[PDB]
């Protein structure tokens, strides 16, 4: 919960005391390429 | 009975007989394009 007034906020369970850090989220995406035929000339065949 | 591709299309037009011509010319392109990437597709309209 975070209070709308104070800004205080409270952890999970079973924490103990110590130094911790804080910050914000983010995305790592990532796409290959599909892959392809070529046979020895180097050419592509097979697209369907 | 036996297959094959041809390589490319992206040498524009060209007029020497077929034994000579080079890699990915054609005989006849209008209101085409050779753009790469994209491929041998249609130009865009003219706007006023």
């Amino acid at each position: 919960s975070i209070d709308p007034t104070t800004y205080v906020v409270t952890t999970v369970r079973n924490v103990p005391d110590g130094e911790y850090f804080v910050g914000l989220r983010y995305t790592s995406v990532l796409s290959p390429t599909p892959p392809l035929v070529r046979d020895a000339n180097g050419i592509v065949i097979g697209t369907y | 009975a036996f297959d094959g591709s041809i390589k490319s299309l992206l040498q524009g037009v060209s007029q020497q007989v077929p034994r000579e011509r080079l890699d990915g010319q054609v005989s006849v392109q209008l209101n085409r394009l050779s753009d790469v990437v994209n491929g041998n597709r249609r130009r865009p309209g003219a706007r006023y």
